[PDB]
């Protein structure tokens, strides 16, 4: 990541206002609902045949808050993600078999949620600062596969 | 293809949008120009400036052309045949920014429509942003 | 949209593929597997190692698909409907990877029909893979 | 880029055998054939109007020569693709206006062209090194842009 200094503030300012047991079952469903093809990976999960279905399954409520919560992590060593991800990334690849580019899809749909729960707060700037952000951990997360 | 859910759902959305389609227009392309400055390679012609009437002028003529797909959400590769004509033989915008604009346009309504922005109208309004940028790619070759 | 020209480029080009579809189908595989790594995580269940029966078998239904794509060229979306099928209900497959199969198959076509691949053979059978993704891709949402 | 010295090798070796001018003005013109739009750039340089005329194009021809050139320097510099494009980086943003994603076509449009040259020498083992370096350039083009 290239963040400049007031860009990793903003990072950390609005960060310190998410209830990452909310955002990250926020993300999560709305990734299985708007990506259906994600869906391979929870067949275990149960039913996510509607909206309902998948946003309220406690399941997928349970996993975005796991997901969510190896992500503020992230948030704290934003120096060394690759290194921070590095177990993590090895595991996504060779346990779990998934895409890489499911990180990326991950990644804008939580700048949607973020935008869904500042509204103004999420200024142009702020979203910029956590592209940079989300890049660098979907990044950090591939970084791995072979 | 939208289905008729998809229909419903982003009739009701852009309903909401009304008469701040222009400015939202224009909010989706700070965001674009912010977050993915390659896209500003095809506005050397602009100030981007914070406030530029250039993009204020110019979001409004982007979420005019968005009004009117979803005026014509039933017809909307004959609705804008003209715009596909322009960005495949004059703009030449290359496919891959398209998603970038859909995207901040997505960003744009869900910081300004929280109680609209649903799991069901994202999904919808991103189908939607997908279809129209597939129009106005259609022509490309 | 195929043109004229590009469905007979396009079969023109497939027409000498011929008996070593097959081949050229598992080459493919076996360059996108080395390429771009990635699209391994959709065959965990198979023996990726060079000259793979595994992979040269699926190389075999891959490159006769194609074949039936090339006779459907004016039908594809009717031609392909349990392909588009199983791939967006059951398979579930990335959108992305797509474009990197239809690379390789470009790569792997140009290695062995020099006298054939020229520019505009290049184009339509780009186009030609673009299309058959987009159809493959349709029933995804 | 993050090259093995065997991957280092095969992609050194096959290059040795790369007839610059020819491969470059091939590329070129591939490019604004394949994806037409490329051909924003190029208006001064006459009728691209058919692949016939573009192949033709000694404009088209002597610019391709010129891009391998700068691309062939690069080869020399794989440790640092970033600081020996810095500068033509600058220019592609600063001057040119040329999207960044226009280095990742030609890049592929390029590796295309090797294999439609070299038939058989252009393994899989040795297009994945390529796949790299046309990666390690394209990145570092596209470094500069702000
Ligand atoms: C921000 C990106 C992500 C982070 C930080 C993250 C983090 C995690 C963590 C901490 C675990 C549990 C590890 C363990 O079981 O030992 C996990 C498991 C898993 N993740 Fe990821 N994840 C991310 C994105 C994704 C995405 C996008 C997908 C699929 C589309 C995915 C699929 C899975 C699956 C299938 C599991 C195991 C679930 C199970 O227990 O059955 N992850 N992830
Ligand atoms: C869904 C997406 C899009 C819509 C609805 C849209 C619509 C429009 C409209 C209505 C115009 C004005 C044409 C006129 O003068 O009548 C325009 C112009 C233009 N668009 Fe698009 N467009 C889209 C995507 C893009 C993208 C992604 C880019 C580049 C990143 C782009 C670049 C341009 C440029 C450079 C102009 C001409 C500006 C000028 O000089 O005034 N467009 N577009
Ligand atoms: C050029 C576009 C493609 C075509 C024409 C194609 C065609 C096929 C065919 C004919 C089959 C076998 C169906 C059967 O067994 O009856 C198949 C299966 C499969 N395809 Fe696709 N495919 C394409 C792209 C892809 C891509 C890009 C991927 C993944 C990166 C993929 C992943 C799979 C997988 C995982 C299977 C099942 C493998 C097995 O378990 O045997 N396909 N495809
Ligand atoms: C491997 C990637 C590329 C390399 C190494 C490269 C390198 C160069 C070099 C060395 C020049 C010389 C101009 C000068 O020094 O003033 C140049 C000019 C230029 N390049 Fe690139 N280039 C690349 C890709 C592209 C692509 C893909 C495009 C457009 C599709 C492009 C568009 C241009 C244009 C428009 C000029 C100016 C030519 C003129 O003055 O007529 N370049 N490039």
């Amino acid at each position: 990541v290239h963040l400049t200094p007031e860009e990793k503030s903003a990072v950390t300012a609005l960060w310190g206002k998410v209830n990452v047991d909310e955002v990250g079952g926020e993300a999560l469903g709305r990734l299985l609902v708007v990506y259906p093809w994600t869906q391979r990976f929870f067949e275990s999960f149960g039913d996510l045949s509607t909206p309902d279905a998948v946003m309220g399954n406690p399941k997928v409520k349970a996993h975005g808050k796991k997901v969510l919560g190896a992500f503020s992590d992230g948030l704290a060593h934003l120096d060394n993600l690759k290194g921070t991800f590095a177990t993590l990334s090895e595991l996504h690849c060779d346990k779990l078999h998934v895409d890489p580019e499911n990180f990326r899809l991950l990644g804008n749909v939580l700048v949607c949620v973020l935008a869904h729960h500042f509204g103004k707060e999420f200024t142009p700037p702020v979203q910029a600062a956590y592209q940079k952000v989300v890049a660098g951990v979907a990044n950090a997360l591939a970084h791995k596969y072979h | 293809m939208l289905s008729p859910a998809d229909k419903t759902n982003v009739k009701a959305a852009w309903g909401k949008v009304g008469a701040h389609a222009g400015e939202y227009g224009a909010e989706a392309l700070e965001r674009m120009f912010l977050s993915f400055p390659t896209t500003k390679t095809y506005f050397p012609h602009f100030d981007l400036s914070h406030g530029s009437a250039q993009v204020k002028g110019h979001g409004k003529k982007v979420a005019d052309a968005l009004t009117n797909a979803v005026a014509h959400v039933d017809d909307m590769p004959n609705a804008l045949s003209a715009l596909s004509d322009l960005h495949a033989h004059k703009l030449r915008v290359g496919p891959v920014n398209f998603k970038l604009l859909s995207h901040c346009l997505l960003v744009t309504l869900a910081a300004h429509l929280p109680a609209e922005f649903t799991p069901a109208v994202h999904a919808s309004l991103d189908k939607f942003l997908a279809s129209v940028s597939t129009v106005l790619t259609s022509k490309y070759r």
